[PDB]
């Protein structure tokens, strides 16, 4: 039964340099060993053959050999947007085995984002439900913290964050945060708001709307 | 072209049987070698086996011999994937791809087949847009959206405007709820001038629950 394993889970370089990912394995093939890679939320792509080259690939802009009980590929971001994670495969012989791949976290300026806030659906409150949602469209990093606050009340537990990938042009990330509680505790009350505390931001910014206008 | 397109994504109850399908479209030719290939939400992928046209020996796989059985079709040289006796580990994204490297030198994948082995039944989602407030512009620009509650089965696909919208479009992954279902916001950023009756829709579709509704965005 042949393996082979990444020796890294997780990957992160800047913009422009170069990355060398490495794939080992227990037995020895040459001129065999193809490499993928699964664009974000889409499939994968026939990233090379035999250590060699690929149709419509980069002209070089990755490159990597190795055979044996050693391997690599070499990427120099020469115009290189290109974020998702790869992985390599034994093709030589069954069970034509594969890896456990690396993810690649591209490194970018911070970035602030850009902030709306939505009240529910004129529709959810024929249910009895209201689901608010605080939006952030670009930004960067990934860590960040966010508050909830109705008319100076605090919210804990009752909102739930959606985090998205990132994006191929900007490195921008974008998070969905959503306070939900029933019409009753809805309406109970006038100002909602949601405090923002970013890495990349000075002071914290409460965004907040009143309902009824 | 090439499409090498597959069926839509299902869902059946543990101990089930499905056979799976991937058309073939420009690849007629019998000397393509197509895979099969599954893929867990966890970031695992595998090799699930292959079939040669002309004499396919390959139909198994240590470690999965007895779960799953390849076979093909003749009048439009569809392959299918047998799978039974399926469980929550069989819960995974499967693909389709023909690449003859001795014949040709590129390949396709193909769409993608998702299946969902769990004891829950099919479940339209529930879509609440997203109206553009006066505080949704920052600097003469503004941002809408909807939002998709309660699928219980994984895939949906979310368009705008009919597959025509794609400009500053960020689709959320499905983050799951306390009531045991997913939920996702589908948001774009747009000019606050296209106040103007400039319309947008909202063209989700939940292939399971034969689930098609386009929703518009209106300001409140």
């Amino acid at each position: 039964d042949i393996v082979m394993t990444q020796s890294q889970k997780f990957m992160s370089t800047s913009v422009g340099d170069r990355v060398s990912v490495t794939c080992k394995a227990s037995q020895n093939v040459d001129t065999n060993v193809a490499w993928y890679q699964k664009k974000p939320g889409q499939s994968p792509k026939a990233l090379i053959y035999s250590a060699s080259y690929r149709y419509s690939g980069v002209p070089d802009r990755f490159t990597g050999s190795g055979s044996g009980t050693d391997f690599t590929l070499t990427i120099s971001n020469v115009q290189s947007e290109d974020l998702a994670e790869y992985f390599c495969q034994q093709y030589n012989s069954y069970p034509y085995t594969f890896g456990g791949g690396t993810k690649l976290e591209i490194k970018r300026t911070v970035a602030a984002p850009s902030v709306f806030i939505f009240p529910p659906s004129d529709e959810q409150l024929k249910s009895g439900t209201a689901s608010v949602v605080c939006l952030l469209n670009n930004f960067y990093p990934r860590e960040a913290k966010v508050q909830w606050k109705v008319d100076n009340a605090l919210q804990s537990g009752n909102s739930q964050e959606s985090v998205t990938e990132q994006d191929s042009k900007d490195s921008t990330y974008s998070l969905s945060s959503t306070l939900t509680l029933s019409k009753a505790d809805y309406e109970k009350h006038k100002v909602y708001a949601c405090e923002v505390t970013h890495q990349g931001l000075s002071s914290p910014v409460t965004k907040s709307f009143n309902r009824g206008e | 072209e090439v499409q090498l397109q597959q069926s839509g994504a299902e869902l059946v109850k543990p101990g089930a049987s499905v056979k799976l399908s991937c058309t073939a479209s420009g690849f007629n030719i019998k000397d393509t070698y197509i895979y099969w290939v599954r893929q867990r939400p966890e970031q695992g992928l595998e090799w699930i086996g292959r079939i040669d046209p002309a004499n396919g020996n390959t139909k198994y796989d240590p470690k999965v011999q007895g779960k799953a059985t390849i076979t093909a079709d003749t009048s439009s040289n569809t392959a299918y994937l047998q799978l039974s006796s399926l469980t929550f580990e069989d819960t995974a994204v499967y693909y389709c791809a023909l690449e003859h490297g001795y014949y040709d030198v590129m390949d396709y994948w193909g769409q993608g087949t998702s299946v969902t082995v769990s004891s829950a039944s099919t479940k339209g989602p529930s879509v609440f847009p997203l109206a553009p407030s006066s505080k949704s512009t920052s600097g003469g620009t503004a941002a809408l959206g909807c939002l998709v509650k309660d699928y219980f089965p994984e895939p949906v696909t979310v368009s705008w405007n009919s597959g025509a919208l794609t400009s500053g479009v960020h689709t959320f992954p499905a983050v799951l709820q306390s009531s045991g279902l997913y939920s996702l916001s589908s948001v774009v950023t747009v000019p606050s001038s296209s106040l103007g009756t400039q319309t947008y829709i909202c063209n989700v579709n939940h292939k399971p629950s034969n689930t098609k509704v386009d929703k518009r965005v209106e300001p409140k």
